[PDB]
């Protein structure tokens, strides 16, 4: 149990859901009533392949997205 | 009392009794635009925080009813 509550940071939600093999996915999941209004409804994702590979993505915009992830 | 005084006294009125008047409507007209925009100009400071901080628009409202952590 990770020491981090499902709303910790006020601006979204996390969720986790590590498959039995392995693979699986970290998402941030912007709130409407916190968040800003282009950021709203918008999700972050973190995932594993099945191999052993992280990878990332993004459903915001191109400008706004990080310098590490895609869209 | 002589009729000298009494034309001296109505020469000089009339010739005070003449005294242009410029306009003075303009100066009115725009002291009330420099005043409705000098009081109306501050609430973008409002709005622009509203919008950035988290809640949405619509709520956004005016008078005097207090406020909360939902509606300004």
């Amino acid at each position: 149990y990770v020491g981090v509550e499902p709303d910790a940071n006020k601006l979204g939600v996390i969720a986790v859901a590590i498959e039995d093999s392995g693979a699986g996915d970290i998402t941030f999941t912007f709130q409407t009533g916190t968040s800003s209004p282009k950021n709203a409804t918008k999700v972050i994702t973190l995932n594993r392949t099945a191999d052993g590979v992280w990878a990332c993505k993004s459903t915001q915009d191109p400008m706004f997205t990080p310098k590490g992830c895609d869209n | 009392f002589t009729l000298i005084e009494l034309m001296i006294v109505v020469a000089i009125i009339g010739i005070l009794a003449a005294i242009a008047i410029p306009q003075y409507q303009n100066y009115v007209a725009r002291s009330e635009g420099a005043s409705a925009l000098a009081t109306i100009n501050p609430l973008k400071t409002t709005v622009e925080e509203s919008l950035s901080r988290g809640i949405a628009g619509s709520k956004i409202k005016i008078g005097t009813t207090a406020s909360t952590a939902t509606e300004t």
